[PDB]
């Protein structure tokens, strides 16, 4: 029952994420060395993980069917309040259920739960996001699912500041009818059961997720000297 | 709206 166009869709963001998203984490060298000792001693690492991740954000964004044809104002915006999700989505693939936390292929760059604690966030934002990247994890969705819940998220039409609402969610509904259609024609039962309503769902935990990271990030954010650590892409997107 | 960075990189 999936149109071409639909197959096409799958292709497209499945190919936008290879080349967005690297396996090997080759690139991790780069960024500031990981200070595990300290107060805020992660937090050089993690912002240029952070500032890493909103350019494969941005790069896999554009790719996405239509996103292209909003305004330049309204693609902005969808990815400041995106963006973040995003990347507590994509992460999930990192994210590993046996020892909790994500694993980019070395001991160095494996980032605990204290590691996240380290940069300067709170349980109550972290507790959360783990839980999410196992209820997530646990949903064990196929690449293609992976891929079009990133895009349905990035697109959508209730982000603040969006000028037009009704083309975002025109976009927004021709990923999601692609992506129910897939769950039924390519997803076998029972792991199929309930899934684009799981999926939905978590959406709705990333708007939980986004609104915490947000508050969180004005405190550490708010001073000057912690300010200073982060990286110029990070207080563009994250500040303003 | 003062988005530099991210413009560009969208571009
Ligand atoms: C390429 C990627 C992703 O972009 C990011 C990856 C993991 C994501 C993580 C691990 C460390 C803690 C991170 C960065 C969180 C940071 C520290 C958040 C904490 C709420 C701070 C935002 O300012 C968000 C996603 C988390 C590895 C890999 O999957």
């Amino acid at each position: 029952k999936l149109s071409e166009e639909q197959q096409h869709i799958i292709a497209i963001l499945l190919d936008a994420h290879h080349k967005t998203y690297d396996p090997t984490y080759a690139d991790f060298r780069d960024f500031r060395p990981p200070v595990r000792m300290s107060p805020l001693s992660m937090l050089p690492h993690l912002a240029d993980l952070v500032s890493y991740s909103i350019q494969k954000v941005i790069g896999f964004a554009k790719m996405i069917p239509g996103f292209r044809d909003l305004t330049s104002d309204d693609q902005i915006v969808l990815l400041k309040s995106s963006a973040i999700e995003v990347i507590m989505l994509r992460s999930n693939q990192s994210f590993t259920m046996d020892d909790m936390s994500w694993d980019c292929g070395s001991q160095d760059y494996k980032y605990d739960v204290t590691d996240v604690s380290k940069a300067g966030h709170t349980l109550e934002l972290i507790e959360p996001l783990i839980k999410f990247q196992v209820g997530l994890k646990k949903l064990n969705l196929h690449e293609e699912e992976h891929v079009l819940l990133m895009a349905i998220c990035i697109v959508s039409p209730d982000r603040p500041g969006v000028q037009d609402a009704k083309l975002v969610e025109a976009i927004q509904d021709r990923l999601s009818n692609t992506l129910q259609t897939y769950i039924r024609c390519r997803h076998p039962p029972p792991g199929s059961h309930q899934l684009y309503a799981k999926m939905i769902q978590k959406l709705a935990d990333l708007r939980s997720l986004n609104e915490e990271h947000s508050k969180q990030y004005r405190s550490l954010s708010f001073q000057p000297e912690n300010s200073m650590k982060l990286t110029p892409l990070v207080l563009e997107v994250f500040g303003n | 709206k003062n988005h530099p960075m991210l413009m560009n990189l969208l571009k």
